[PDB]
């Protein structure tokens, strides 16, 4: 769980 | 409300500090966040308030309520998930 | 969300849209497994309302989403409607979420996380951007 496989960008 | 989806990176505050915009509706079970330029608002309800714990994303809150007109300068009010989140472990396991 | 900008698409896979069945966005939910999806109690949810997994654009036709039926409602009976105090739903899903690269879930924390003030978290949504 908690891990994206599409990183998000901030 | 807009087509895509929007994030937006904001701080957590104590209850006491919060407590200091809105008095006694904050309760135990609730957590502030924002009150830094931007803030949730009508749409967003129900959705999540993650941070990043030992790297991966984990569910603090759960939006909630706040400013009647979404005031960035305002905290949001979210569910806090860590005072619920032994409601959610009984619930799944009797369903 | 007031102030936000756009997400990278697909990047918060546990964020689903409840909607009803005109197709109106009106909650946000995250996904803590397949069957099971975390929203507000006071988003007022009921079982003709849809869950909307792998969504970006709600205005696409062209993304791959999961429609996702609702079998049961559970508001938490702790819930305060009065004082919107344990603002905390959850919804079984009849059908359940196929998960990919843009649908996964999101961790729940342990009774005793601590999470301090200051902290820097995300909060995400199709709220209004503008009041």
């Amino acid at each position: 769980c908690g891990v994206p496989a599409i990183q998000p960008v901030l | 409300t807009p087509d895509r989806l929007q994030q937006a990176s904001l701080p957590l505050l104590s209850n006491t500090n919060c407590k200091k915009y809105w008095g006694t509706k904050i309760k135990d079970a609730m957590i502030c966040a924002g009150a830094s330029g931007v803030s949730s608002c009508m749409g967003d309800s129900g959705g999540p308030l993650v941070c990043k714990k030992n790297g991966a994303w984990t569910l603090v809150g759960i939006v909630s309520w706040g400013s009647s007109t979404c005031s960035t300068s305002t905290p949001g009010v979210y569910a806090r998930v860590t005072a619920l989140v032994n409601w959610v472990q009984q619930t799944l396991a009797a369903n | 969300i007031v102030n936000g900008e756009e997400a990278v698409p697909g990047s918060w896979p546990w964020q689903v849209s409840l909607q009803d069945k005109t197709g109106f966005h009106f909650c946000g939910g995250s996904l803590i497994n397949e069957n099971w999806v975390v929203t507000a109690a006071h988003c007022g949810v009921t079982t003709s309302d849809v869950v909307v997994a792998g969504e970006f654009d709600q205005g696409s036709s062209s993304e791959k989403i999961q429609k996702l039926k609702i079998a049961k409602v559970f508001k938490n009976s702790k819930y305060n409607s009065l004082t919107i105090n344990n603002d905390i739903t959850l919804l079984k899903l009849s059908t359940a979420a196929s998960f990919s690269q843009t649908v996964s879930a999101v961790c729940l924390p342990s009774a005793s996380d601590d999470f301090a003030a200051g902290t820097t978290c995300v909060t995400t949504g199709w709220g209004l951007t503008r009041y």
